């Protein structure tokens, strides 16, 4: 979701781990904190059952 | 299970074993169908918590994106229904032993074409942004045709061309013993391309002297032999060098100047193979010559010029009595 | 053929090993898509980069083009892939790390086996096996390259707006998750597929380059905007076909 410069060795990559916890909330900003509630939030994708 | 891509190393029929490694390390084997000559190195696992060795993916992915003439070439990776086998073609020599069997001949010229292919793969390494990391003379391979291969990439990795900002973090005991430049040994591990060229330098003495010529038995040790031979590791002569944690809690001899071209004297003779030597056996990692310009010393240019290794290659012989007979009547 | 080995035409992703199982066209997709959000939650929860989630994702969509979702449960085989990724992009993770994030995902209520319980250690191998299968079944063929890489060399060099770079950036990893482009159009391609999108719905017509090529003719060079308008026509397609869509 948030641009990372390519030409840096793998290494020196950036974790993926969101800034703050995801909430459970759902609202245009909560539903797209990161990809993992982007995912499961607005497009309603999940693994479990 | 469907495994379209991994077939099982059966296609190969295992001639003999390479080396006295461990029992199933490494097998010279034969295509089935086309007769191609390879060795099948098995992916050791003793250890097992990790999966699989990222130090193996290491090896793989490098294998992979690494193809030159003078690099080892991996074929496959095939598996036993259980091994995992990288699959190369097959290299009869390895430079260790050509020149311990002191019975093995090598003119100025042979030499040269050597250095050459071995200076020409580790540019070619760098340039694709792989540091060796294990450089020693039994890694370096010669086939029956003469071409000299680099090989066992089994502890090589990736570095970033960084002029730039932040400083790398590599893992520092790395390189055999005798052929760990003195960056290393000090702790270093934000290191570079110099590392193999050191190593360069170390088996290009050996070309003359048929034998590792720093054989320390401990880091303390071979930090001492470098010093007696290439001169007391001082700021004056390394920059900086002051820095490393390690300086100063390590003995470290202090009146030591460089010895390299004199004890090489003897053995090498040609004042411009004992510069190249000289230039690739300097302490500071940022003043040793690197492999484009070792390339381009007068040393591969100058009279006798790189031939082939047809003439040594004939000087290895088929046993006992044709290397110990005379040759007439 | 090798480089063209990971490559499907929309006949073959059709008769996919799932398929002979059994498995409907769109419960295979549903498969993949939650395998990649799977991914993505273990890996931020590991912290490994994007990078990382990216590379096990393309494992994933290739494992499955040999092996069927039926004998093989997504859910088992992400953590796998994932483990190999971070080990393959340079930021391993030990093994009981994975492991325990996997549990907390895939069992939130339950707690973790004791470290020390037969099913514990059993597992803990049953990854190890699963990793040798992923590393067979994709012939080891570790390297990946991703959309990524060629989104923000275009958007950098078109000057884009840091939105519009962004969106694309979005745009490219959404493909991996919910398209199975990453198996039929090379990188390049794609990453020009999910600038074209974010184009689109920023209303922004990058310009002509001086009497010469359009912009994507400096990221592929077999790109063309018929080929943009399809892929983008099936982008959304697919996003409609999610779920969700049928403080
Ligand atoms: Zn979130
Ligand atoms: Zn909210």
């Amino acid at each position: 979701m948030e641009p990372v410069d390519p030409r840096l060795e793998p290494w020196k990559h950036p974790g993926s781990q969101p800034k703050t916890a995801c909430t459970n909330c759902y609202c245009k900003k909560c539903c797209f904190h990161c990809q993992v509630c982007f995912i499961t939030k607005a497009l309603g994708i999940s693994y479990g059952r | 299970v469907e495994c379209p891509f991994c077939d099982e190393v059966s296609k190969y029929e295992k001639l003999a074993k390479i080396g006295q490694g461990t029992f199933g390390e490494v097998f010279k084997a034969r295509h089935r169908k086309t007769g191609q000559k390879v060795a099948l190195k098995k992916v050791l696992m003793e250890n097992e918590k990790e999966g699989f060795p990222i130090t193996a993916l290491r090896e793989i992915k490098i294998l992979q994106l690494l193809k030159h003439e003078n690099v080892v070439n991996l074929i496959e990776i095939c598996r036993t229904k259980g091994s995992i086998y990288l699959v190369f073609d097959f290299c009869e020599h390895d430079l260790a032993g050509l020149l311990s069997n002191v019975l093995v001949k090598f003119t100025l010229s042979e030499i040269k074409r050597v250095m050459q292919m071995l200076l020409n793969g580790l540019y070619y390494i760098h340039r694709n942004k792989i540091l060796h990391r294990d450089m020693k003379a039994a890694n370096v391979l010669i086939t029956r045709d003469g071409v000299l291969k680099l090989a066992d990439f089994g502890l090589a990795r990736a570095f970033s061309l960084a002029k730039n900002s932040q400083p790398n973090r590599y893992t520092n005991r790395v390189v055999t013993l005798w052929y760990r430049p003195p960056e290393l040994l000090l702790g270093e591990r934000d290191y570079g391309p110099p590392i193999d060229l050191w190593g360069a330098g170390c088996i290009m003495a050996e070309m003359w002297t048929r034998s590792p010529i720093m054989q320390g038995n401990t880091e303390q040790h071979q930090l001492a032999l470098i010093s007696q031979l290439c001169g007391s590791i001082t700021p004056e002569v390394w920059p900086n060098v002051d820095n490393y944690e390690l300086y100063e809690k390590l003995e470290l001899v202090k009146g030591q100047k460089r010895k390299v071209k004199d004890r090489l004297k003897a053995y090498v003779r040609d004042p411009y193979a004992l510069d190249l030597i000289d230039k690739l056996l300097v302490l500071d990692p940022a003043q040793r010559i690197d492999s484009d310009d070792a390339l381009n010393h007068d040393f591969f240019w100058s009279d006798p010029m790189p031939s082939d290794l047809k003439g040594m290659l004939s000087t290895h012989l088929t046993s006992m009595f044709e290397y110990l007979a005379p040759p007439r009547r | 053929n090798n480089n063209k080995r990971w490559y499907f035409t929309r006949e073959q992703l059709e008769n996919s090993p799932s398929r002979r199982f059994g498995v409907d066209p769109d419960k295979e997709l549903s498969y993949r898509q939650q395998a990649a959000n799977l991914l993505q939650d273990m890996g931020q929860r590991l912290n490994v980069s994007q990078l990382t989630i990216n590379t096990a994702i393309v494992y994933m969509h290739r494992f499955y083009m040999i092996q069927s979702f039926t004998q093989f449960p997504g859910n088992s085989v992400a953590p796998a892939a994932l483990f190999l990724a971070a080990k393959v992009e340079e930021q391993p993770k030990k093994l009981e790390h994975v492991i325990k994030v996997a549990h907390t995902c895939l069992h939130p209520q339950e707690s973790l086996p004791d470290t020390r319980s037969e099913a514990y250690l059993q597992q803990v191998q049953d990854l190890v096996i699963l990793e040798s299968i992923i590393l067979q079944t994709l012939g080891f063929e570790l390297t990946i390259d991703h959309p990524h890489t060629h989104v923000v060399k275009c958007t950098q060099l078109v000057r884009a707006s840091k939105d519009l770079a962004q969106t694309s950036y979005f745009m490219a990893t959404n493909s991996l998750h919910l398209t199975t482009f990453s198996l039929q159009y090379t990188p390049p391609v794609v990453a020009c597929v999910c600038i074209h999108l974010a184009c689109k719905w920023s209303n922004w017509e990058i310009p002509v380059s001086t009497d010469g090529k359009h912009w994507w003719e400096y990221v592929d060079a077999t790109v063309t905007l018929e080929l943009l308008d399809e892929l983008t026509h099936e982008f959304l397609q697919i996003l409609e076909k999610t779920p969700n869509r049928l403080c």
